[PDB]
């Protein structure tokens, strides 16, 4: 294990260090030109230092091709011993420019990382996801193709969950249900509660209220929402789950107020009753 | 300022620039440093330098806080009556001249004022370094409320 | 699992012992016993002995580097110290091990200072290994079954294989469930062969939710930090946006695919918070507690490249006016607050506003195409910021910059002038609005001279006015914003406007000293083409001072300050001066 290599990460653009009395972008701004300043000057540098080789290597093949053509003719000592002295200098700054060379490739390893050297990029690809339309809905047809299926398919899970009105339970049965439940069964199996109160049951009728009451506040707030109903149970279960005794007691008022309700809608149950039979 | 103007310059960060205007008085009386746009035209010759085209120095920033420190506590432009860029540079070439001191407040505090005339004697150079200004400055400060 | 799989790709006929892999979980509540058998590779008594028993050392670098030099596997553990953090609730544990070329052992240990091994017979094993526990008897919580879903879902689901559950719940069944993992990640395998269902797909799985996404970014980078991005886009805005109080959990990050940590106070700067996705890595400078990255300069090396690449897919998506129009109605108050705090940023993202113009009625327009069609002799964009689209529609200071057939933009939202008051340039052009200490425009000559011959004959009515009307307003001239009202307000340049006088008082928590300083002072307008001023010059060279004079003068005033959107302190005294004269209507007072 080493994080010697994690150690040297700096931005041009940190925000935790700061000062209470220094303009935080004007900061930004100073550190990051001189951070592109400076390496625009070792830019200069390192492309100086670079030609002054590829000139130094070219006057050494020049050197290498004096020494041969020297070597092949004959004769001359002084020009020999002045081009030997001018090679020996040319290797004393060759040894310069190598030892100045080395010290700058190893500071390049001291020298802070930064983005756009750690990185490069290899891949990227969007998208818009446009697809035609949504729906078109009527009014006769669809109330009954998939009103019967949600019929079967969920009236007699809705029997086995009703008995209780235990919270956690009721919120996560109820959120699987606003994720697959629709509105034209749940208005239908509250009115077979209504025509099945006659059994007295009575927390069963308690949780019978609290689920006609429910879905009805919900679909009269989606309405004047203009929102779908089954995305909108999250405020309410934070809103029901913390009901503290103000809001329980608000609760049971507006459960009176869905109690005469519920005196009026067995009256006229009692009078269609007389009617038809 | 001076304790704002210090933390910046301590991690070796030149400013270039601290005219008057770079500062925003926010709540209360707290300074916020501007960069863009009394010594707008004031600093040292310095710029008109254009020898190996770096000529910048921390110098320069030391003087041009004292000038601009100096000209805020006494509240008026030097150099307003005579007005002549080129032969203003001109005779900064030769015949330079040397700042009034007929034009100074009568309540100039005497370690400041100390401070101030020692600043500049012969060179620009060997001015002192940031933190026993602020030293002078706390001693000043709490030496003189009432006793 | 995985050593075992990357050894059969060798020689698959040596799997003759089980033929699938899984991985399973067995709660027991009679024994109190947590029986966790998998199907890995297996361990021999030596290296059992000689590893197992010795603290902080993994097996797993050993066998990695005794595997050539340079693969192509990407493996997770190098510490070593896992086993024993499995104490920390615990009394006893077991291990059960055999593996095929060795017998059945059993080793035990009770965190004391030994250990034993021992042989054994029983159920035969065909290659997996088994752990079970004893349970303390405080910490009997883990036990049912909400709380391990609850961990696995937070922590691990995202491993590619098959862990499955058999509790017992209500002839009484064995429950099977397998759906414990089963939503394979997709930003692993080629971009290419995806198709786009489900990127819809696994959007719902991500956010328990039944709608889809608006769009998706999928960049991945290379280098010495290497990571890959999978940014969505939500449909329907969020009524509960800025409710925060609960621990931000938008943007996750994991480590070769195993839960790490989340925060957007540094991934992410605010204003972008409602983007979700996942930021999945190889290797990072970890803490021996595995939920920290020291070294905390990555996590704002990865907030650049983030915004940066993000930012290219909001300028990207101008093209389609139509999709525009729905994204624009939804998070415009993200952008607007990201143009109001960011430096480096700023220019870039100074395009991609829409606004209601007066050239059409019921379409924005941008601004960028709106630098298109201006005069020539024309400096500046002029605005206004109002309450209300019908309240600002029609204005008494348009009412003269408007018949010149010239173009103005409508801000009238609380935001907008946070926007407005930073923001200073666009393109080489200057924001200035109507109310800012009377504006001028170029335009033909003739009209100065009468103008300023108004000036200099109207000098003494202008003198004597100020005089009854004491320290409220600071001048009182003639310009060129009147043409069918008398009077108007406006504000000055260094101080505080009309809207924002509101967005002040109407905000919380605040102090109560500041109104004393940068309240600004305030300027009247008059227009000399209505008779009444006219007709005030008759009795003001007639009559040097009476009631009448002041009665009107403060009764025209008053009006004038509700021209402007201010707000009076005693409307009393206005209703009284209303009530005095619809008496006089129906004539007899008294
Ligand atoms: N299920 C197992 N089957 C066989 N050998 C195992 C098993 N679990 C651990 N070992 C062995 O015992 C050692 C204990 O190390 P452990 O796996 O707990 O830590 P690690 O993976 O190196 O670290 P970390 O848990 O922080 O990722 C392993 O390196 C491996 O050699």
């Amino acid at each position: 294990v080493d994080y010697s290599v994690w150690d040297h990460i700096e931005v041009s653009d940190d925000e935790d260090e700061t000062h209470p009395n220094i303009d935080t972008a004007s900061l930004f701004r100073w550190r990051h030109q001189a951070r592109v300043e400076r390496m625009e000057q070792f830019q200069k540098e390192k492309e100086e230092l670079d030609r002054g080789c590829r000139e130094c290597k070219r006057k050494v093949a020049e050197c290498q091709r004096k020494l041969k053509e020297l070597e092949v003719a004959e004769g001359g000592k002084a020009e020999l011993e002045r081009l030997q002295a001018e090679a020996q200098q040319l290797r004393k700054e060759e040894r310069s420019w190598e030892q100045k060379l080395e010290e700058m490739r190893k500071k390049e390893k001291s020298m802070p990382w930064n983005v756009d050297t750690l990185s490069k990029d290899g891949f990227s690809k969007s998208m818009v996801n446009t697809k035609p339309e949504k729906t078109e809905e009527d009014s006769e047809e669809v109330r009954e193709q998939k009103h019967k299926t949600f019929v079967e398919k969920y009236e007699k899970q809705i029997k086995h969950f009703g008995m209780l009105r235990r919270w956690d339970d009721s919120q996560k049965y109820l959120s699987d249900n606003v994720h697959l439940v629709c509105e034209e069964t749940a208005n239908y199996l509250v009115i077979w509660c209504i025509d099945l109160e006659v059994e007295e049951k009575c927390a069963l009728m308690e949780q019978v209220a609290h689920q006609t009451i429910v879905m009805q506040f919900i679909l009269e707030l989606a309405k004047s929402l203009k929102v779908d109903p089954r995305a909108c149970f999250r405020q309410f279960f934070t809103k029901i789950k913390t009901a503290d005794r103000q809001y329980m007691e608000g609760f049971n008022d507006e459960l009176e107020a869905f109690k005469e309700r519920v005196r009026g809608r067995a009256k006229l149950r009692i009078e269609k009753a007389m009617k038809e039979y | 300022t001076a304790q704002g103007m210090d933390y910046l310059h301590a991690k070796s960060i030149i400013h270039r620039d601290l005219k008057s205007n770079n500062i925003f008085l926010h709540e209360d009386l707290t300074v916020k440093i501007g960069d863009f746009g009394g010594s707008i035209l004031w600093m040292a010759p310095e710029v008109i330098r254009m020898q190996d085209k770096n000529p910048y120095s921390f110098q320069s920033d030391v003087y041009a806080f004292g000038i601009v420190l100096y000209e805020l506590m006494t509240g008026q432009l030097p150099y307003s009556n005579i007005n002549n860029r080129d032969q203003i540079i001109f005779m900064v070439g030769r015949g330079y001249l040397s700042p009034d001191l007929s034009k100074v407040r009568s309540n100039c505090p005497k370690a400041m004022k100390r401070l101030m005339a020692e600043c500049l004697k012969k060179k620009r150079d060997e001015r002192p370094l940031f933190p026993q200004i602020l030293a002078s400055i706390e001693l000043l400060a709490r030496s003189l409320p009432k006793i | 699992l995985d050593k075992i799989r990357y050894e059969s790709l060798t020689d698959p006929s040596k799997l003759d012992s089980g033929k699938e892999l899984k991985i399973d979980i067995i709660p027991n509540p009679q024994e109190r016993t947590l029986t966790l058998v998998d199907t890995g590779i297996g361990m021999t008594k030596a290296d059992l002995i000689n590893n197992l028993g010795t603290i902080a050392k993994s097996g797993t670098k050993a066998f990695m580097e005794a595997l050539q030099a340079g693969a192509d596997i990407s493996m997770i553990g190098q510490f070593g110290v896992g086993f024993y953090s499995a104490y920390l609730v615990a009394e006893k544990v077991v291990v059960i091990t055999k593996h095929n070329d060795d017998e059945q052992y059993a080793w035990e240990s009770s965190a004391g200072g030994s250990f034993t091994v021992r042989a054994d017979h029983g159920e035969p094993i065909g290659r997996g290994t088994k752990v079970i526990l004893h349970l303390k008897e405080d910490q009997t919580e883990y036990l049912e079954e909400r709380r391990v879903k609850e961990v696995v879902k937070k922590h691990s689901q995202f491993i590619g294989y098959p862990i499955t559950l058999y509790l017992e719940k209500e002839k009484e069944k064995y429950i099977d469930q397998e759906e414990l993992n089963k939503t394979k990640p997709i930003w692993t395998r080629n971009p290419d062969d995806i198709t786009q269902e489900e990127y819809g797909e696994f959007y719902k799985s991500l956010t328990n939710d039944w709608e889809d996404h608006l769009a998706v970014k999928h960049f991945s980078v290379e280098g010495q930090l290497e990571f890959r991005a999978l940014l969505f886009i939500p449909r329907r805005a969020p009524f509960d946006l800025f409710e925060n109080k609960k621990k931000k959990n938008n943007i996750k990050l994991y480590v070769r695919r195993v839960f790490i940590m989340d925060s957007c106070d540094e991934l992410i700067p605010e204003y972008l918070n409602f983007i979700r996705g996942v930021v999945d890595s190889e290797d990072l400078p970890l803490n021996i507690s595995r939920e920290m990255l020291q070294q905390s300069k990555i996590l704002k090396v990865i907030r650049k490249n983030i915004v940066k690449k993000c930012l290219e897919l909001f300028s990207e998506l101008a093209e389609d006016k139509e999709n525009y129009k729905k994204f624009y109605e939804a998070f415009s108050k993200n952008l607007k607050l990201g143009i109001h705090e960011d430096s480096t940023n700023r220019r870039r993202l100074s395009e991609l506003l829409r606004y209601h113009t007066s050239q059409s009625g019921d379409e924005m327009t941008s601004l960028s195409e709106y630098v298109s069609r201006m005069k020539e002799t024309q400096k500046s964009i002029y605005y206004i910021t109002g309450e209300s689209k019908e309240q600002v529609a029609n204005s008494a200071f348009v009412e003269r910059v408007r018949k010149r057939g010239f173009e103005v933009v409508y801000m009238t939202e609380p935001i907008d002038e946070y926007c407005v008051q930073q923001l200073k340039e666009f393109d080489g052009k200057s924001l200035v609005s109507v109310t800012k200490e009377g504006l001028e425009l170029p335009e033909d000559e003739e009209e100065k001279k009468k103008m300023e011959e108004s000036k200099a004959k109207f000098e003494n009515l202008c003198k004597l006015m100020k005089e009854i009307l004491d320290k409220k307003v600071e001048k009182v001239t003639i310009s060129n914003r009147l043409v069918s009202s008398p009077c108007c307000i406006v504000t000055s340049t260094y101080g505080w406007t009309a809207n924002m006088e509101r967005i002040m008082k109407a905000q919380a928590l605040r102090d109560n000293s500041t109104m004393g300083y940068m309240m600004a002072k305030k300027h009247l307008e008059i227009n000399p083409d209505h008779p009444i001023v006219e007709t005030l010059r008759q009795k003001a060279e007639a009559d040097k001072n009476d009631k009448a004079v002041k009665d009107l003068v403060v009764l025209l005033f008053e009006t004038a300050l509700l021209s402007s959107g201010f707000s009076l302190e005693d409307p009393q005294t206005h209703s009284n001066r209303i009530y005095r004269m619809i008496k006089l209507g129906l004539g007899i007072d008294e």
